[PDB]
């Protein structure tokens, strides 16, 4: 009522505040709304779309060639082919996907991920491959006989065209996993057929994923 | 969660531009105009171009001060002109007295003025990309005058903050990897830069 | 087959509703891609061209199908995407000419596929209603597209609703003796058209 | 109640605003109204 | 619609006149009077003459300032005199102290004063046109004084804004095409001007 | 009783540090940063180390003044940066305009500003003792700037008060009898001092 006394905090303007302001054009009416088909309301569900990953980030390779993994036939049976880390928010292969560009506007995240491989070769090409994942806080395997012990999955691209694996659970802030590709069996080819092929990486997120703190991004334009 | 929302993504106040009215030295005038925009800064451009169609309201705040953080009690006038209307052109022109250009009066030593503006558009949403055939989405202007007869000799610095409410975004699109060059146009330089940092080999790591 | 409905909604409102087979494009070892503005690709052909150029207002949906014709000794992979409000930028007069902006029914070849000729990474062009074509799996792709627009009933000779884009990610390669160019064919079928 | 704090927007005069003002002549009564025949209320019906 | 209404047509604030009380130089006085009007400007004349009979209330706002947009703390007095009453005639005359001339007191450094006045008329409505046989519709006056003993030497500039509420218009009439010449009388010049722009021929266009 | 409570033991306001921004003499800068802490004073250290795990909220108050207890009307800016973010490094750097670093504006002649901050931690409680293997419990910073173009020549003294609410303590431990030497570490001197005063004999008293 009438007997009021003012308290500390008066006459201050806080940017992170919401209140009431009078309208400047009373009586005006806006255009009626209609139904535009597409509509995204939650920002978190944009990370469920699977984009392509850039694992060929090596100097002397430019253009669109930095997106494919070359596999040959003369190569031996037991040796490494490619490897990359898991960190989305950090720099590297995960910089060309919608998970690793929306995780630069936040600070903390946790959950599981998803990687899908695809083979593009001739119809009459056969062979096998080995994919492994080393848990956080360990050493990269030196031979395929050691990567066979942990978590892995065999893949015969002569009978299947795409395979998928799921990381169990990761949580970083602001030492974090590794995945490797090994040869198991060579690459067989009939006469009058090319002896080259390529792979795609197709990274994505999962349904258990949260972001917890807002901050401005650093990769300006 | 609530923090990973479109509603919370765009719900913050922030600077959009600084305006200074000069009445000293080689320039002796009392008025200054400013075309209101939403994409005057690069960071807000890359955050507002994750979508194509949007619809929202706006709230504006004005902070004004001298050049030495002093606040005397001189009077000032803020006027908003809707799109499709003439703008003032002199310290004491005729347009400063019209009943249809909403204006407000406040002193220099007082809590900052705060006003709200509705959704002004002849369509059902704003468009940042228009495939068909000086901001594109015209919204209005702000004319600021110091009510005085003769010159004063003291310059005034003004900042402005904008809050947006009731956001609605419809169709998404990827972000931008190339450097911005021109306003209102997506033209990019001829030296294409790779999106990802480089590495010595595909079988090496730290 | 594996038909994809863009955004999950059909438009939902004899002579001008029939299949139109466009010109065939040749795929080589060296190639960038092609694209087509879709409110205009048919602004010069058939009855639809006539009533579009005469009447002031226009609205319609579309259905598109892409076909390939190769053998079991060829290799490659393509990507087919549809982009609402596909604006084409110019590299460094800040003004692309008429030809790139409004190509005919034959379309325009891409200049810089990596940035999608618009400064767009092309590593993220999968949020759009896309589909894949692999030369060892299948040879077809179908797409439905409703009428997306802010203001209903807009022009047909001064607006471009969306665009269709085809890009080879993996390069074509073969062995000696084989044909050195697989053809690609595109067809359109207006659905629920109004004037 | 008593513990109140003021907020931005204080002490400003907005032309396009409506509020309350005290009367200057309390107790005065105006002339009673009668029925003048013609009456236009909507401006839009003058275009017909 | 609501925007195409008589209620919204006339519902806005706006300037009606500027008054300056001078106490420096060749003129050393402390008071100034102003006959309140509603048709002191051409634009408000053409908008108020779309009807013949009207009835409404009025709200008045006062903004006052020095000649350099400075606001010291000197005191001021505003007094309203109803029709049919003597008006002050000196800096410290007797009429400045009467219990029936409603007066108000306010300082120069404060939020602007705001007051309301009822519908003052001996008829049932105002008339802009009177076929029978210094405003015609007398409403009152406003006397403004600075409370001081001797002279001050500082001039004061005062503007006034009026809002009208509860409008009622009865019979319409066409607008005006000829130039205004005199107040309170519809006299027009002898060079009749055509209402419409000219054209080369009745069968030509651009 | 109510007075012998954990809730009332910690429920008081009190000084935590003094900050002075200098813009005169050999040092001419406009900004000053301060790492927020809770254990900057010995008495609050011995009272906060009766427990091991704690969880609470905080409320901060700012009192600012010149060097002669005078309060002119110059403007000032207070900004809080969350942990894991760059801090300003110049009078007019880029970080002074960001939409995610909550900032507030207030004048020098006004009631003191008052703000609240939530419980900021990646665990379920704060730890004063950590047996595993520049405050330890990082919470943020406070950057204070005077909004001006050039230098001012006037220094400003600022004090800060903190209130804590909704306290929760879990496991207790004995108090401290040795003198404090270093911050963030319990290192003690080599001359062990007895906890109790001395007496002439075990069979004597006064």
């Amino acid at each position: 009522g009438f007997p009021t006394e003012l308290k500390p905090g008066t006459n201050q303007f806080l940017t992170t505040d919401d209140g009431t302001s009078p309208p400047i054009l009373p009586g005006f009416e806006p255009t009626p709304l209609i139904h535009i088909p597409g509509e995204f309301t939650s920002l978190l569900d944009l990370c469920q779309i699977e984009t392509i990953l850039e694992v060929n980030n090596t100097t002397s390779t430019t253009g669109v060639s930095r997106l494919l993994i070359p596999v040959r036939a003369q190569n031996n049976v037991d040796q490494l082919c490619a490897s990359f880390q898991v960190d989305p928010g950090r720099n590297g292969p995960w910089q060309s996907t919608m998970v690793g560009q929306i995780c630069r506007y936040y600070t903390q995240w946790s959950g599981s991920l998803k990687v899908t491989f695809m083979f593009t070769g001739s119809f009459m090409a056969t062979g096998k491959m080995l994919i492994a994942y080393t848990p956080p806080g360990s050493a990269q395997p030196a031979t395929r006989e050691a990567a066979m012990l942990g978590t892995h999955i065999v893949w015969d691209f002569g009978l299947q065209s795409s395979v998928t694996l799921v990381i169990p659970w990761i949580s970083n802030t602001h030492a974090t996993g590794i995945v490797t590709i090994w040869y198991q069996t060579n690459f067989v080819v009939p006469p009058d057929t090319p002896t080259e092929a390529n792979i795609i990486a197709l990274g994505a997120a999962q349904k258990n994923f949260t972001l917890k703190l807002c901050k401005d991004t650093d990769e300006i334009q | 969660v609530n923090e990973a929302s479109v509603e919370h993504f765009y719900s913050r106040a922030g600077l959009v531009g600084v305006v200074e009215v000069k009445d000293s030295g080689t320039s002796l005038d009392g008025y200054t105009v400013w075309p209101i925009d939403v994409m005057g800064f690069v960071q807000q451009r890359r955050k507002l171009e994750l979508s194509t169609y949007m619809r929202f309201d706006a709230e504006f705040t004005f902070v004004s001060n001298l050049n030495d953080s002093t606040t005397p009690g001189m009077l000032l006038q803020y006027m908003y002109v809707p799109p499709g209307a003439p703008k003032p052109d002199s310290r004491k022109s005729y347009q400063w007295q019209t009943a249809t250009n909403p204006s407000v009066f406040a002193k220099l030593s007082d809590p900052p003025p705060q006003v709200s503006v509705p959704f002004m558009s002849p369509a059902t949403a704003y468009q940042w990309f228009y495939d068909g055939y000086c901001p594109n989405n015209m919204m209005g202007h702000f004319a600021i005058r110091t009510v005085s007869e003769s010159t004063t000799g003291k310059n005034v610095h003004v900042r402005v903050y904008m809050r947006i409410k009731h956001v609605r975004a419809w169709v998404p699109r990827p972000l931008r990897s190339q450097a911005y060059m021109v306003k209102n146009y997506p033209t990019y330089s001829q030296t294409i830069t790779n999106t990802a940092t480089d590495r010595a080999s595909i079988t090496t790591t730290d | 087959a594996n038909i994809v409905l863009s955004y999950g909604e059909w438009p939902e409102y004899v002579s001008v509703n029939r299949f139109y087979t466009l010109s065939t494009k040749s795929w080589k070892t060296e190639s960038t891609g092609w694209y087509w503005k879709f409110p205009d690709v048919l602004n010069d052909t058939g009855v639809f061209g006539q009533n579009a150029q005469f009447h002031y207002l226009y609205r319609s949906g579309f259905c598109m199908h892409v076909q390939c014709n190769a053998s079991k000794f060829h290799q490659g992979a393509l990507l087919v995407a549809a982009i609402p409000e596909f604006v084409v930028a110019a590299s460094s007069g800040l003004y692309p000419d008429f030809a790139h902006t409004n190509p005919g029914k034959n379309g325009q070849e891409f200049r810089d596929p990596y940035v999608l000729d618009a400064g767009i990474p092309l590593s993220q062009a999968l949020v759009f209603p896309h589909q894949w074509i692999n030369l060892r799996t299948n040879n077809c792709a179908t797409i439905i597209m409703p009428y997306v627009n802010a203001l209903p009933f807009d022009s047909a000779l001064n607006h471009s609703n969306f665009g269709l884009v085809v890009i080879p990610i993996s390069p074509l390669k073969y062995c000696n003796g084989a044909t050195t160019e697989v053809p690609i064919t595109l067809t359109i079928a207006p659905l629920n058209s109004e004037f």
